[PDB]
Order: C-alpha cells, then sequence, then structure tokens
C-alpha cells in the first residue's frame, strides 16, 4: 500500500532550571502530524476526524491519562535525579516511540531517547540499551529505570501490543487522506553559476503526494548522472517540494529536459524542456 | 553543543505577479528547541501565519514549517526572520524567485 507505514509519538522536555520544565509533544504518521499535545494541561489535540483510528473514546481517554501522568511525572523525576546525574541547567531531553508496518506484514516497534541533542538510549527486546554517546550517565539511567517493573511493563504493552493495533486501525481509518494521489506541477529556472563557464539549471517539482517521486535531468532518454537532488521540503496541506539541479557548461545546456515520474501521473511523465538564449 | 538554524524560503507555486500563492519557510538543523519565526512583507510581521508543531530529524535536530498565503508582485519583498539562542540578533532570509 502507498502512504505512511508508521506511527510515532515524540517528546521534547526542556529543563530551564531546578524549578521550571515544559514538555512539547505530538503524534505522527511518518512526516504527517495527526496529534497535537497541550503542554501545561497535558491534553491531546486530534488534528483529523480519523485521528483516533479504531480506538474507542474510552481507550483514547485512557492513553491520554497515561501520557499526562508520564509527562508530568518525568519532569518530577528528572528534577529529583538531576543532582545525582551531574546535570547542568539548561538541558533538553528528546524521545520518540512508535511502530512500523514492514513488507511481509511484520510490525516492528522502536523507542529512542536523546540528551543534549545526542543519542542517549534505545529500546531493544523490551530492554533499556545505553547509547555510547550517553556514556556513564546512560549506563546509570538504564540501571535505575529497570528497578521499576511498572514503567517497564507499561512501555512493553504500549510498544508491542497497543501501537501495532493502533497503527493498523489508523492507517485504515485515514486511508481517504493517507492514500490519496495529488499531482505535482513542475517548472524550470536558472540558479547561480557553480563555476567558470558553468550554469546551474533547476527543475522544481511541487505539490505531490505521496512522498515517493522521481525527478531527473535528461538528454532525450538518457538520464544525466550529474543530477543533484535537493532535500524534499514540505508544503502546507500534506504535499512536498523538490529541486533537482544540474551543473553544465554554457553551450551544453541546449538539449536538456527535466522528467518527472510520480504515482499520480499514471505513466504520463511531466517533461520540461530547457530552451536556449532566454526562450523560457 | 548548540546548532544554529538553517532557513529555506520558497514558494509553493512558480511566482507569477498578481497570482495568489503560498510562501514557505523551512527552519531546520537547530538545537535547542526554543525559537522565534516570523514571515515578513516589506519588513513587517505577517500575522495570518500557520506553522507545524515541533518535530525533529534522525540527528535529533529540530525543524518547523511556517507558511502564509501571498500574492507576489514586482516590488513587494518577502522574508523569513528567525531568532535562536545561537544568534545575537534575528537572522533574516529573503524570498528570491
Ligand atoms: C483495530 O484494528 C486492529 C486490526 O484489525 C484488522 O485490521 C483492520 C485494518 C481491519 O481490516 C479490521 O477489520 C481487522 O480486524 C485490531 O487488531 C486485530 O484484531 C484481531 C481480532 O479481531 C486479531 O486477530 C486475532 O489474532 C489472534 C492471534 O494473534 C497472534 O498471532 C498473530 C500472528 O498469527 C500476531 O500477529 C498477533 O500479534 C498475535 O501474536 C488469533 O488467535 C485470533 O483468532 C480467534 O479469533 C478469530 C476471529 O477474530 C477466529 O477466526 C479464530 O478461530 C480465533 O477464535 C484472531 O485472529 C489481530 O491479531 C489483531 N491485530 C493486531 C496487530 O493486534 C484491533 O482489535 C483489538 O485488538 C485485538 C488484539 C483483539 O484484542 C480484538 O478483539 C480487539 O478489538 C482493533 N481495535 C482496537 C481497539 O485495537
Ligand atoms: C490515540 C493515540 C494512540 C497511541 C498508540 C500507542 C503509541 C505508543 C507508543 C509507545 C509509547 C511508550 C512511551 C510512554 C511511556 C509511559 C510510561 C509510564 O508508565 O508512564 C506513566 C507513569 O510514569 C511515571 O509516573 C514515571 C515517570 C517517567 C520515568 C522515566 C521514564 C523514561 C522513559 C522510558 C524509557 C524506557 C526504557 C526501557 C523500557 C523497556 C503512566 O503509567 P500508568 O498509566 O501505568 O500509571
Ligand atoms: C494521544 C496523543 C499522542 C501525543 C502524545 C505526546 C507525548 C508522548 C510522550 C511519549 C514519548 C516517549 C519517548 C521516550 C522517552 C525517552 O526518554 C529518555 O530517553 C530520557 C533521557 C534521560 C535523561 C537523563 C536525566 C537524569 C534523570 C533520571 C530520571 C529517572 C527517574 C526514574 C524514577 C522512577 C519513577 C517511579
Ligand atoms: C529478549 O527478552 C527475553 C525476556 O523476556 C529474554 O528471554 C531473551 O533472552 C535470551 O533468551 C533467554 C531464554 C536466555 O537464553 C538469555 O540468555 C538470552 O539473552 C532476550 N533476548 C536477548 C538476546 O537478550
Ligand atoms: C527559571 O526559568 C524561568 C523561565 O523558563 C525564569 O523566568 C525564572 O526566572 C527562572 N528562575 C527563577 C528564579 O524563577
Ligand atoms: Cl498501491
Ligand atoms: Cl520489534
Ligand atoms: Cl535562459
Ligand atoms: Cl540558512
Ligand atoms: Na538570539
Amino acid at each position: 500500500f502507498q502512504g505512511p507505514t508508521s506511527f510515532h509519538v515524540i517528546q521534547t522536555s526542556s529543563f530551564t532550571n531546578s524549578t521550571w520544565a515544559q514538555t512539547q509533544g505530538s503524534g505522527w504518521l511518518d512526516d504527517l502530524q495527526i496529534h497535537g499535545w497541550d503542554s501545561d494541561s497535558g491534553t491531546a489535540i486530534f488534528l483529523k476526524p480519523w485521528s483516533k483510528g479504531n480506538f474507542s473514546d474510552k481507550e483514547v481517554a485512557e492513553l491520554e491519562e497515561i501520557f499526562r501522568v508520564y509527562i508530568f511525572g518525568f519532569a518530577r523525576e528528572v528534577q529529583d535525579f538531576a543532582g545525582d546525574f551531574q546535570m547542568k541547567y539548561p538541558f533538553e531531553i528528546q524521545g520518540i516511540a512508535g511502530c512500523e508496518l514492514h513488507s511481509g506484514g511484520a510490525i516492528v516497534s522502536f523507542l529512542r531517547g536523546a540528551l543534549g541533542g545526542l543519542d542517549f538510549l534505545s529500546v531493544k527486546n523490551a530492554s533499556c540499551v545505553p547509547s555510547p554517546e550517553g556514556g556513564s550517565r546512560a549506563q546509570k539511567f538504564c540501571a535505575l529505570i529497570i528497578q521499576y517493573q511498572g514503567i517497564m511493563e507499561t512501555v512493553r504493552i504500549l510498544l508491542y501490543e497497543t501501537c501495532p493495533r493502533y497503527l493498523l486501525g489508523v492507517l485504515n481509518a485515514g486511508k481517504a487522506d493517507l492514500q490519496r494521489q495529488v499531482k505535482p506541477e513542475a517548472w524550470l529556472s536558472s540558479g547561480p553559476s557553480p563555476g567558470p563557464g558553468r550554469l546551474q539549471l533547476v527543475c522544481h517539482v511541487s505539490g505531490f503526494y505521496p512522498k515517493p517521486v522521481w525527478v531527473m535531468w535528461m538528454r532525450g532518454e538518457q538520464e544525466q548522472q550529474g543530477t543533484q537532488l535537493g532535500d524534499i521540503l514540505p508544503n502546507a496541506n500534506w504535499t512536498w517540494y523538490l529541486r533537482a539541479t544540474l551543473d553544465v557548461a554554457d553551450g551544453e545546456a541546449a538539449g536538456l529536459s527535466c522528467r518527472v515520474k510520480h504515482s499520480s501521473l499514471e505513466g504520463q511523465d511531466i517533461i520540461l524542456y530547457w530552451r536556449g538564449s532566454g526562450l523560457n | 553543543i548548540q546548532r544554529t538554524p538553517k532557513i529555506q524560503v520558497y514558494s509553493r507555486h512558480p511566482a507569477e505577479n498578481g497570482k495568489s500563492n503560498f510562501l514557505n519557510c523551512y527552519v531546520s538543523g537547530f538545537h535547542p528547541s526554543d525559537i522565534e519565526v516570523d514571515l515578513l512583507k516589506n519588513g513587517e510581521r505577517i500575522e495570518k501565519v500557520e506553522h507545524s508543531d515541533l518535530s525533529f530529524s534522525k540527528d535529533w535536530s529540530f525543524y518547523l514549517l511556517y507558511y502564509t498565503e501571498f500574492t507576489p508582485t514586482e516590488k513587494d519583498e518577502y522574508a523569513c526572520r528567525v531568532n535562536h539562542v545561537t544568534l545575537s540578533q534575528p537572522k533574516i532570509v529573503k524570498w528570491d524567485r
């Protein structure tokens, strides 16, 4: 199937000082946000009418209370153990947990943690793995977190039992948006000169959905290996923007075309032709 | 230990004077999360600006998308203004079609 294959929740916990800390949170289907989270009230924001998947209101209220109790409780515990862990304020903690549907049908779960923008820990086989970047502090955190069978059990259930059923239910409930097809539009421009006697040609591709797209600079049926892809950038309303550039000597730009292949085009590729002496 | 934001300003559609469009500002590669983002029209803050909630990439760097509807003209100038703990003063990146 096309569109996102994974669900994940993220956490950004900012510890300004010994008396102030706030947590930002959200829920995502790959890069598409489906849940917002209010930091001080500790409450979920449902961004799509199908954001609850196949979960009942009861179960969603239950999960919301789990996250609210976790988030407030996490800041409380970090503040208590900050001294023991030689923490200098301010510091920032990030987390990501979720699950993904693979080809063949297996659902794989993941939980990763960071401190100061660096890897801190990961979860493998329902266990706390310290990351080398976390050092003695990550080794210590994992030694301490396993002392609480309650947290551990809960993380296990959420990761390996709640997340897979949630993911299948929400990919189904949202399939009118998640598996829609939106056609790209493309256009050409000339970028800054990359060097002596050289031009940079730019092929812009924007407004496509889903994310997989193929853009290449061509000479007839021949793909130009010099084609440099830029970063796939977001647009509003769940679409993407991409620039494919080519460095060429002036005098060698004539005969160039940009070709776009995308699921939504149904084999009818977009073909743009670079024309010489400002005939674009 | 701290990473300064990268700023990318682009339009959703090819710019055509007098034709309605969307102005996007992608702010990424930064750390820590606290940041201030504004879209400007001739140096003045646009109030009807939408944005994504905070997200981060695989290296744990944060990113945000800020956007607004706009109609490009011959003379109107557009920009994305960003302030971060790593910057002494707001960094301004101008829209260039
Ligand atoms: C929301 O959706 C989830 C997915 O539902 C399916 O997909 C969606 C997109 C729609 O197309 C749905 O119509 C469709 O059901 C639900 O989760 C799934 O629920 C079903 C039960 O309905 C469940 O199937 C059972 O599986 C067990 C075996 O499971 C083990 O083994 C498999 C590998 O074989 C492994 O993948 C699992 O993790 C387990 O280790 C099996 O014993 C059951 O058989 C019994 O029942 C069937 C009839 O259902 C009968 O013919 C048999 O003879 C026998 O009695 C049964 O097949 C799926 O495993 C499960 N999927 C996942 C990933 O969990 C989800 O349903 C709820 O959770 C379930 C776990 C279960 O407790 C349900 O009763 C719950 O309603 C649903 N809702 C919520 C709120 O999550
Ligand atoms: C509609 C929305 C659908 C969502 C579908 C599910 C998606 C879930 C994915 C996995 C998320 C797992 C991360 C959340 C962990 C919560 C843990 C927990 O117990 O939090 C709560 C209580 O927590 C506290 O009070 C303790 C404070 C936190 C302590 C520090 C925790 C560190 C982070 C976990 C690292 C785990 C490493 C090893 C795990 C095997 C609520 O629990 P309960 O309800 O039983 O009272
Ligand atoms: C994955 O987690 C479970 C915990 O429920 C462990 O049983 C697995 O341990 C491995 O298998 C057991 C039976 C024993 O031989 C042990 O020495 C192994 O480590 C665990 N898997 C791993 C690889 O840690
Ligand atoms: C702690 O941080 C907040 C801002 O997050 C700040 O306003 C406050 O003054 C700090 N310390 C004290 C003394 O409250
Ligand atoms: Cl398909
Ligand atoms: Cl797994
Ligand atoms: Cl030209
Ligand atoms: Cl930049
Ligand atoms: Na600053």
